C-alpha cells in the first residue's frame, strides 16, 4: 500500500528506487561524423 | 586494370611517370594537372606555401 507511513501508518521516509538516471532521453551534443559523410581509422594491435 | 590519379577531390586533369611507379616498389605513379583546392603533389594531398592542414577535414576536403 503505503511505504510513506510505518506499520502502525507513522510516516516513514518512502523514497524512488535506484535506478539509472540517463535511459532512453535525448542529448544535444556539438557535432558528429556523417554530415559531410567523414572516415575514420581504428588500429588494432596483435 | 587501370587506375586514376589522385587528387582527393582537387582536379580533373593528371599525368604519369613510370619511374615513380618503378621506384615506387611497383606501387603508383599518377599525379594532378591543375591540382587545385589549395592542395599539391602527386595526390593534391598537400597545401602549398603559405597555407596548412585543415586537420579537422578529412585528406580530400575541398577545405
Amino acid at each position: 500500500p503505503d511505504p510513506c507511513y510505518d506499520e502502525h501508518g507513522l510516516p516513514r521516509r518512502c523514497i524512488p528506487d535506484f535506478v539509472n538516471s540517463a535511459f532512453g532521453k535525448e542529448v544535444k551534443v556539438s557535432s558528429t561524423c556523417g554530415k559531410p559523410p567523414s572516415r575514420y581509422c581504428v588500429v588494432t594491435e596483435k | 586494370e587501370c587506375v586514376a590519379c589522385n587528387c582527393n577531390l582537387h582536379a580533373r586533369r593528371c599525368r604519369f611517370n613510370m619511374e615513380l611507379y618503378k621506384l615506387s616498389g611497383r606501387k603508383s605513379g599518377g599525379v594532378c594537372l591543375n591540382c587545385r583546392h589549395n592542395t599539391a603533389g602527386r595526390h593534391c594531398h598537400y597545401c602549398k606555401e603559405g597555407f596548412y592542414r585543415d586537420l579537422s577535414k578529412p585528406i580530400s576536403h575541398r577545405k
